[PDB]
């Protein structure tokens, strides 16, 4: 006989976010890949949703992608209806409700909501497969996440250091978070390739590119 | 488990529950309260299975024989609430089923003192005795053996004080604390008993 | 299934059939409600031929669910059709709620029963008006009144169905506030009269409390009605 | 199956039923549930016929041997160490087995279960089978140490009796035996539980008897 | 099959010259080994000349015959007129059978008199049945339940052709109890109907109640 | 997790940890288990977090809606079975909730257990989650109902403290709320547990602590 | 289930256990011996579990070691008899385990009062305070709490009888007849505890 | 995979310039979520320039360092001189693959010193393992337990080569603590043994007990 077909693949890669005072940084690598072989090199996995929210994914790349695309139709419907950009929380209660819609077929997607308040606020949101959320000052999905988040727990919150650091400022936490994608390339298989990082702040969003390695 | 006990004589019917809430290996209460579904008009449905079961399925036939009640401004018969009961049990068992043991106990002038015994699969038949639970294995020979008819209500207390010792002294789950429903005289009265 | 818009706008701006459905009402038995402290008397004229009719059948003041009573004027078999749906909505708030339901919800649905009943094709408006007494969750007594139109309000006094102006005008300038169970039942007595012949037989009473609803006696009303017919022979 | 037993002042009450179930159609109704193991232990079976009966036999053999051997009668708990070492070297073969060991001894009056599990419970007052539970609690009910030997007898008859009413597994014929200090009698050979029940239950015979 | 023996019981019928018989046991089983009652009849009255027993799943026992009584009471309300044994027989597996995919867990007998009117003739008429309404019209005997085998057995060793009143009761009691004597979890009392066309005498043999 | 309430004379105390897990992956230390239903009930979150999360917002749409339109509030009973009812009609598709609502209404102070299998269950004193037999057991060993704001609440720490201590799944942060008429104070907004712990167990901190 | 309580302090080493002997739904005993292996040279092996596994694993344990004791013409130290017992039960464990939990109790000169605790797939450490069975966690938190070194017998007594009250009111078996027993100032005392 | 959950715990090695240092946590669970010790240490001296750690199934730890601690001592005493940590470290991956088809659920890693007698020069020696036997020599770190992925991380990202004793102690503690903070069955202490030539420094971390 014929066996069931499973609906839901891996695709792999991961997706880093970091809040300041008044920025967000979300960091994600490009790999698309599909079991030990590579899809494309080039896959990016944020979206931006508004001038000053963007998502970033890691999952089912078609769930992803649908995804990505519902919320943008859905902002875009809200803009025309209610005259204003909806604000990052809302675009996360909105994300809550929509992931729970399908709470008993998930959409395999773990989604990181990156942006800024009205109150110029670096703000994160951080997501599981049914709409649990919680708001973060540094969050990651995605296979690099158990490399990842320690690291940035040590470095921002420093919960078991006693002399700590209280300088930060948007190059550091840049560079901490280049940092932290890289050392997590080191040691997971399916993140690699190419890096693009997203920073939110007063003047908007910006994007740039860090190479990681190819193997 | 849940523990039901009922007896009915000529001029009575009592029947008696542990009052113990359990959720996982712990008793949230030990005066539960969702076992009994007093009902208008001399009746009582007594049930036993998972709490939620129990709660939606007793709340269902209690409100349904309340609105009957209203709607035709009589009591409905005990006979009838037990068949109406047994028929919405047997309903749901081939859909969704509820997986709750009931005894239905009530007084009318047509019928006297009526005790019916119906499980979750609804199967059920009017006894004059009757358990359920693991603790009808320990409590049902004492029934057969002290029941006799023209009992006393004074003397079917003293047969339901010797299940509940034998329940304590031989059940592995050590039930202590019971409640009973005493139906006589065209009164309803509530006990609780610790043994 | 049929859909045809029966209530529509005529162009004076009205709903004729919602009117008309009050015309129906106004054809109806005159009822009573007044409110108490605690409790509330309910009174409907009684009509029955003699020695062939079964006064016990029909019923006027009927008991909703623990703690509400409804009163009617109108048409009997709509008043039937909307008193089973009002039980029916009790039950189904207490199951959804865990509480009776209250007495200005349970106004509150019977009105918005009517009122749907003026906006959905293919259905005429139930020709009746009630008077819903009960407590509510402070527990305080509250009489309502609804209307085919599906308007309602709370009174502490008011009379539905033919003649209901004699009779409102009547409790205008008898009605005290707090008044002994005895005594309201002898004002609700003198309003029914005020438009229906004067007799035990032509009227049903009853008193609405926390324990229970419960109809006053043949004998009371004999008795009150001679106090009555006394009271008026004496202001002739 | 019904068996159960039980100290009081003047020694050990032993009462089983007699029935045999293949599935649900009864093999017999003069099966024999209580089984010499020496001259003075008494050995009930209940769960599998065959595993109840060759190991029983195979004791009584261990048990001849060992007192030819010593001159001396083994001790209760020692029949019913051995018996239980051999049922747990067949644990997870699946033997059915639940067997009540009484006997007099040096020591005195002696009582154990022991299950194919291994169980070695000693005790005073034991009941196995599917209808135990019914005679668990009739004896709780009735029981006491000071009871005469019509008593003892009396209260195990009425226990093995509702027993048989409400389990579908036991029935046929009550049987009760008492182990004194020079052995066993068989006060009650075999009673067939039908008079039993329209002697206790139902003794009018006039109409059908209504649980 | 561990179903039928949640509950346990038995029906029989027999029939003799103008009589006609329908027995059972009356055990309520739970757990296949637990007796809760003791006075759960098999048998339902239809009608003065129909008469079923229904063994297997108490649930499904109670709700059949309510079923059965609905259309029974519908069809003589709209005939004005007793029921045909044979339209109720016919009635019985068309109900049956509408379940064939999620049946009713029964083994029903039906028991009555076929009347032929020329005065009346009452012919005997017995027909058992399958869960999913498969039917065998009988003239000697019918059996259903658990107890099946040991009824067989008896039956066709025991039945005797034509047999009076008095002969046919003696002898369907003699078979109803020897098979329960065999059964586990089945017995505790039956009830003896012996069916005439002037009379229905009703019996409770003292039987084993173990 | 871990959560707890209890009722005492001056209202209720609501406690809660801080930890969400994915697996046994600790996803955040700051999550929020006390979500407030209305002005005058409190809802703590056990199980899965979605379903904690929605179900509780979704009641709270529903409280608002009741109590615009029948210009009063509802009652912690009725709030509780609104839930009950809500999560029985999702039984066997997999919902992971456990729920204790608590507050003020004109019957007084309520408090009820409500789980995903529909169960509701009036209580004075409730605790839920892989940590709430340890929550169980501190505040049956020291629970009074004379207990002033100050002794409810350090009951309340040193509850969760020990839960968070022997449960691998609850830790984090405390966080104590008191219901009273008027509304609920927060009056431990979030203590890390690891000061809890060099507080009560290992006060010296020259050694390890020996479980 | 199996209830196994042990604490350890300066002076003394106290178990407890209760004392059921449980046949599926029925207790068989309400003063189950079963559970507890005194072994000469103030050592103590308390086990849980199945009552056959109990038995044979803990006789087991003790001729051995009364054995060794025999041979050797002297006692083995506490901490020897605990590894030797998580040895046997580990060497089982792959070939035919006996499902047992277990708490070891001793003193010697060496080590003082030594409390181990070991687990059915014989895992083992040392502890001040341990227990077994669900019970355990009803009773843990409370033995984290109430326990200091320093303290008394009779304190950890009342301990225990904190203890014993919570299986009682909040555990699903109502567990209220318990067996301890104490080792402290070279003597082992039995005592037996109903709440 | 489950029965590495059972109990939990993670050991971590790491060198710095004539020293080496290895980490463990400290707690004993059962059933995955219950701690029942916490002074439970994974850390075991075979000889003074050889130590293991050995995470997984705690009776599988206590089990292989009995047979270890057998099989140096045999070693030793036969040849009269300490073991080399190389010969040591392919022993363990022998005793290991003995039991390729039903292995001791271990996770094992090997931190000491290679002695190069020329006066006696002392190179760092690190080894990971994974239950059969299967070697990992590394200079910088090496990582074993329930705990792998996110001390990989912390190491990948804070270590450094060629550090003094007290800052491979700083870094080793940091990363395992940051490590343990995400684990939801390890943790409830850290023991740090930070080796040299001359001394061993053993250190209690106030972690996290929770
Ligand atoms: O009173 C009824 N109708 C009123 C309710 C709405 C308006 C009218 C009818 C009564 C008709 C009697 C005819 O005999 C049967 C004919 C066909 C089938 C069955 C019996 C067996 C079937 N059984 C038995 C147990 C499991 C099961 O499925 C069953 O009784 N069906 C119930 C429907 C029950 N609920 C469905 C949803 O609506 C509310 C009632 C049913 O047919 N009732
Ligand atoms: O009544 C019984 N126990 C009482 C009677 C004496 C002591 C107490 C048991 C009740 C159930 C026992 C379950 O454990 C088993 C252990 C091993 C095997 C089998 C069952 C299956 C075996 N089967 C099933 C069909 C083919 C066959 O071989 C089988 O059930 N055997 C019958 C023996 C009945 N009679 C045989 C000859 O006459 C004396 C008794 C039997 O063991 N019954
Ligand atoms: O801690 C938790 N409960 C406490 C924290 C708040 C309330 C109390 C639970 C603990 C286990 C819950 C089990 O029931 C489930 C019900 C539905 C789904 C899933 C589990 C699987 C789902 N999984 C597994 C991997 C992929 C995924 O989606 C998943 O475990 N989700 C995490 C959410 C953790 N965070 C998400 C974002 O940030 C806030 C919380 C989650 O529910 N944990
Ligand atoms: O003292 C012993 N021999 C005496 C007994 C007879 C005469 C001498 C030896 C000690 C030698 C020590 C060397 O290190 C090991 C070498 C190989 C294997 C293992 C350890 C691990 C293995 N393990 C650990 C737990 C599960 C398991 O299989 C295990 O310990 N094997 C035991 C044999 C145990 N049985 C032997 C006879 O007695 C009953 C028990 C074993 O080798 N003992």
């Amino acid at each position: 006989g014929f066996k069931r077909w499973y609906p839901y693949i891996d695709n792999g890669g991961t997706v880093i976010g970091l809040t300041g005072k008044d920025y967000v940084i979300l960091a994600a690598d490009t790999r698309l890949s599909l079991s030990y072989s590579i899809y494309t090199r080039f896959c990016p996995k944020i979206s931006k949703l508004t001038d000053k929210c963007i998502i970033g994914s890691s999952g089912m790349q078609s769930d992803i992608k649908t995804l990505h695309s519902l919320l943008q139709k859905k902002i875009q419907l809200f803009v025309l209806e209610h005259s204003h950009y909806p604000d990052i929380h809302v675009i996360a209660r909105l994300l809550c409700v929509i992931l729970y819609s399908r709470r008993f077929f998930p959409y395999y997607a773990f989604n990181i909501l990156a942006g800024v308040d009205e109150n110029n606020k670096g703000v994160l949101y951080n997501y599981d497969s049914v709409g649990s959320y919680c708001e973060a000052t540094h969050s990651c999905v995605g296979s690099g996440s158990q490399l990842i988040l320690p690291i940035l727990d040590n470095r921002v919150e420093q919960k078991n250091q006693l002399i700590k650091n209280t300088n930060f400022n948007l190059g550091d936490d840049i560079n901490f978070v280049k940092d932290a994608i890289t050392s997590a390339t080191e040691r997971d298989i399916y993140t690699g390739d190419k890096t693009l990082i997203y920073v939110i702040d007063k003047m908007g969003i910006n994007v740039n590119t860090l190479d990681l390695k190819q193997d | 488990m849940d523990t039901l006990i009922g007896l009915r004589g000529n001029n009575f019917v009592v029947l008696a529950a542990d009052t113990y809430s359990i959720n996982s290996i712990i008793k949230l209460k030990n005066d539960d309260n969702t076992k009994f579904y007093d009902i208008h008009g001399n009746k009582c449905l007594l049930l036993g299975g998972s709490i939620g079961d129990r709660l939606q399925f007793g709340e269902f036939i209690r409100k349904n024989v309340h609105l009957y009640q209203y709607q035709n401004n009589t009591d409905m018969f005990v006979k009838s609430f037990a068949f109406f009961t047994r028929k919405n049990l047997a309903y749901y068992l081939r859909r969704n089923p509820f997986e709750v043991n009931c005894l239905i106990a009530g007084y009318d002038k047509k019928d006297g003192y009526q005790l019916y015994w119906c499980d979750y699969l609804s199967n059920m038949d009017s006894v004059n005795k009757g358990a359920h639970g693991y603790g009808a294995y320990l409590v049902s020979a004492i029934l057969d053996k002290y029941y006799h008819e023209n009992l006393t209500v004074d003397e079917a207390l003293d047969i339901f004080k010797l299940c509940f010792e034998e329940l304590k002294k031989r059940f592995l789950l050590t039930q202590i604390n019971y409640e009973l429903r005493i139906m006589y005289d065209n009164k309803v009265e509530t006990q609780y008993v610790t043994v | 299934s049929y859909d045809r818009a029966i209530t529509v706008f005529s162009p004076d701006g009205h709903l004729l059939q919602v009117e008309h459905a009050l015309e129906a009402v106004k054809k109806g038995g005159c009822a009573v409600a007044i409110k108490s402290s605690n409790f509330a008397v309910l009174a409907v004229e009684k009509k029955n031929i003699p020695k062939l009719q079964n006064p016990k059948t029909t019923e006027k003041l009927i008991k909703l669910d623990e703690h509400n009573c409804l009163a009617f004027a109108g048409l009997n078999a709509d008043a039937r059709v909307l008193v089973n749906k009002t039980r029916l909505e009790c039950q189904r708030y207490y199951l959804n709620m865990d509480e009776p339901a209250p007495v200005d919800y349970i106004a509150k649905y019977v009105a918005k029963v009517q009122q749907k009943f003026t906006h959905r094709g293919g259905v005429r408006p139930f020709g009746i008006a009630t008077l819903i007494a009960g407590f509510k969750n402070n527990k305080e007594i509250c009489i309502y009144q609804t209307e085919p139109s599906g308007i309602y309000a709370a009174w502490k006094a008011q009379a539905i169905g033919k003649n209901a102006k004699i009779v409102q005008e009547f409790l205008e300038k008898n009605y005290q506030e707090n008044m002994e169970q005895k005594d309201c039942i002898f004002l609700a007595l003198k309003a029914i009269f005020e438009v229906v012949e004067l007799s035990s037989k032509n009227v049903e009473v009853a008193l609405l409390t926390e324990k229970d609803l419960t109809f006053i006696e043949e004998q009371e009303i004999n008795s009150m009605v001679e106090l009555i017919d006394q009271e008026r022979t004496k202001n002739n | 199956t019904t068996t159960l037993a039980f100290k009081f002042k003047d020694g050990i009450i032993v009462a089983v039923d007699s029935r045999a179930s293949m599935g649900s159609f009864i093999s017999s109704q003069n099966v024999e549930k209580i089984i010499e193991i020496n001259k003075n232990i008494l050995g009930t079976m209940a769960g599998g016929a065959a595993d109840c009966l060759y190991w029983e036999k195979y004791l009584g053999k261990i048990i001849k041997i060992y007192e030819l051997r010593n001159n001396e009668k083994i001790s209760v708990r020692a029949a019913s160490t051995i018996l239980s070492n051999i049922l747990y070297q067949y644990k997870g073969y699946g033997l059915c087995c639940g067997i009540i060991l009484s006997g007099y001894d040096h020591t005195g009056f002696n009582m154990f279960y022991v299950d194919d599990s291994g169980k070695k419970v000693e005790g005073n007052l034991f009941s196995c089978g599917s209808g135990s539970t019914y005679a668990y609690s009739i004896l709780d009910s009735a029981y006491d140490y000071n009871l005469n030997l019509d008593q003892a007898v009396e209260l195990a008859r009425n226990a093995i009796y509702h027993a048989t009413f409400r389990d579908g597994g036991s029935g046929g014929k009550v049987r009760v035996f008492h182990i004194h200090k020079n052995g066993y009698d068989k006060i009650i050979e075999g009673e067939d539980v039908f008079d039993l029940h329209y002697h206790y239950t139902n003794p009018e015979q006039k109409d059908q008897y209504v649980m | 099959g561990s179903i039928y023996n949640y509950n346990g019981g038995c029906v029989l019928g027999m029939s003799g010259s103008n009589c006609v018989a329908i027995a059972c046991d009356l055990r309520l089983g739970a757990n296949t080994f637990t007796t809760v009652s003791t006075k759960f009849s098999k048998i339902f009255k239809m009608n003065n000349n129909v008469y079923v027993g229904l063994s297997g799943l108490a649930t499904d026992i109670q709700t059949l015959y309510e079923i059965l009584r609905y259309r029974v009471n519908l069809y003589e309300v709209r005939q004005d007129a007793e029921m045909d044994v044979e339209c109720f027989a016919n009635m019985l597996s068309s109900i049956l059978y509408s379940n064939r995919f999620s049946p009713y867990f029964v083994n029903p007998i039906v028991v009555g008199f076929k009347l032929k009117h020329y005065k009346v003739n009452y012919e005997p008429y017995l027909t058992a049945y399958d869960l999913i309404g498969a039917k065998c019209e009988t003239r000697d005997f019918v059996v259903n339940g658990v107890t099946s085998e040991q009824l067989f057995g008896m039956c066709e060793s025991l039945y005797v052709k034509d047999q009076d009143e008095n002969g046919l009761f003696e002898t369907i009691s003699q078979c109803l109890l020897s098979a329960l004597d065999r059964d586990c979890i089945s017995g505790w009392g039956a009830e003896v109907l012996v069916l005439t066309p002037e009379k229905i005498i009703k019996k409770k043999l003292k039987a084993r109640m173990d």
